[PDB]
């Protein structure tokens, strides 16, 4: 049963340059490939279908190509509103759908501001304990961030969330929450955040002591 | 696999701008060009070879198109 | 024009139905060439098709899937129904309504806004909204940043907005996590200047519409 894999994953452009997403069938399915957009809380918009036919709306920069296996969308010069994920789609059934491209706008580097919250005292008296470290307007999205409580470093115990890349100054912002019991956020004193970041020109620590504030 | 099906209702679609029993019917005419296509293209979903109201051709055509997007939309 | 509209967000127990039902405005459900789909996609992957049916009744479903759906259409009523039995947690989606793009051929040209459906075995459940307290004092001198953990409610979504939504810039609200207890969490983050803090009030209005839960919490620089 047929399979469509797209390359690659995800795309790295600025503005003005061309781009070019790849969409691979495990058998051939003629010049009847249908691709669409998608941004983030929206639904899917059809920019082209059969192959290369550009859709009603959609600005001419976009066009496809192909027939068989290898497809192709392409974007003549890319503009700020056409960086999203992208489905292509198998015209026979079962109308299967492709894994996505995410396309990203590339722009210079920017290190992010680091913030580090301690848990509340109401949420303490419930028994648990969320300790909040914030990345604020990055990039690139590549970023490791680090817990250290009392020096001994911690993995598995934290969940990490990204925002959308900010539509006017291309950043994300990473929240990073370590859950910890009472008893266990009791039981120590130093809590680290620390972050490696292309930006920064070395890593950068945040912490505050349990107790002393 | 669907391809053949796919390239006939495209011509039908073309030239106006339960498979052999159409054949059977259209392989009469000979005066007109455009069908010949259409005539070689049915043949291969005929098993066996077909040689050799009353209304024109225009309407059968239209009426096989039909059925034909009709069979397709069912995947038959 | 051509719009669809999926009916209001449900929650489905597992190894229950899932009844979606799809109005339709702008054209007729017996026009020729008319054809509806469903469209599902699980939060943050790929697209799957369901199934779809055409003017003439004429439907088609997804191999896999084919035993549990059901879709049908009502022309007067002017909408579409898909019925998925025995639900389960792997299929939390949404699911989208889309008009067919040919008379023959498949591709979905319109589309409906989607609709969330999440197959828990989890009560619906409003979320506890608790302080990120101020990183700096009054006369720091830097940015300081500060927000609201909304934590442990089930299920999506959340919305939350500052100020009444008189405070838009700067703010970050996270995507919600799925907590091994099954219950959703997320932090929604604003920066502002530390000399605002003893002037100014923030407040974030988080609303969790799902379990009737509308909650304003202020957010204060922390008395040590």
């Amino acid at each position: 049963e047929i399979v469509l894999t797209q390359s690659p994953a995800t795309l790295s452009l600025s503005p003005g340059e061309r781009a070019t997403l790849s969409c691979r069938a495990s058998k051939s399915i003629s010049k009847y490939l249908a691709w669409y957009q998608q941004k983030p809380g929206q639904a899917p918009r059809l920019l082209i279908y059969s192959g290369s036919t550009l859709q009603s709306g959609i600005p001419a920069r976009f066009s496809g190509s192909g027939s068989g296996t290898d497809f192709t969308l392409t974007i003549s010069s890319l503009e700020p509103e056409d960086f999203a994920v992208y489905y292509c789609q198998q015209h026979d059934y079962p109308y299967t759908f492709g894994q996505g491209t995410k396309l990203e706008i590339k722009r210079t580097v920017a290190a992010p501001s680091v913030f580090i919250f301690p848990p509340s005292d109401e949420q303490l008296k419930s028994g648990t304990a969320s300790v909040v470290c914030l990345l604020n307007n990055f990039y690139p999205r590549e970023a490791k961030v680090q817990w250290k409580v009392d020096n001994a470093l911690q993995s598995g115990n934290s969940q990490e969330s990204v925002t959308e890349q900010d539509s006017k100054d291309s950043t994300y912002s990473l929240s990073s929450t370590l859950t910890l019991s009472k008893a266990d956020y009791e039981k120590h004193k130093v809590y680290a955040c620390e972050v490696t970041h292309q930006g920064l020109s070395s890593p950068v620590t945040k912490s505050f002591n349990r107790g002393e504030c | 696999p669907s391809t053949a099906l796919r390239e006939l209702i495209e011509e039908l679609v073309n030239i106006t701008q339960m498979y052999c029993a159409a054949l059977e019917s259209l392989i009469n005419v000979s005066g007109c060009s455009a069908i010949e296509k259409t005539q070689r293209m049915l043949s291969g979903f005929c098993p066996h070879k077909v040689s050799a109201t009353k209304i024109e051709v225009a309407q059968f055509v239209k009426d096989l198109l039909l059925h034909l997007k009709k069979l397709f939309r069912e995947g038959r | 024009q051509v719009t669809l509209k999926e009916s209001g967000p449900v929650l489905v127990k597992p190894t229950e139905t899932l009844t979606l039902t799809c109005t339709v405005s702008g054209f007729s459900l017996s026009t020729y060439g008319v054809g509806v789909g469903w469209i599902r996609q699980p939060p943050g992957k790929a697209l799957e098709w369901l199934a779809h049916i055409w003017w003439d009744d004429v439907k088609r479903y997804n191999p896999a899937l084919k035993s549990r759906l059901t879709i049908s259409k009502d022309t007067s009523k002017s909408q579409v129904v898909l019925t998925m039995t025995n639900m389960d947690p792997v299929d939390t989606a949404t699911y989208y309504c889309a008009r067919l793009g040919s008379d023959y051929d498949v591709w979905f040209d319109y589309w409906g806004q989607g609709t969330l459906v999440t197959v828990s075995s989890a009560s619906t459940k409003g979320p506890s909204v608790f302080p990120l307290a101020p990183s700096s004092k009054s006369t720091s001198g830097g940015t300081a940043a500060l927000g609201c953990l909304v934590k442990d409610y089930f299920p999506e979504p959340v919305t939350v907005s500052w100020n009444s939504g008189a405070l838009t810039s700067g703010v970050h609200t996270f995507p919600a996590v799925l907590q091994s207890s099954g219950l959703y969490s997320l932090s929604s983050v604003v920066t502002v200047p530390s000399s605002s803090l003893g002037t100014q009030t923030y407040i974030c209005n988080v609303n969790h519409k799902p379990s009737n839960t509308k909650v304003d919490k202020k957010v204060e620089p922390k008395s040590c």
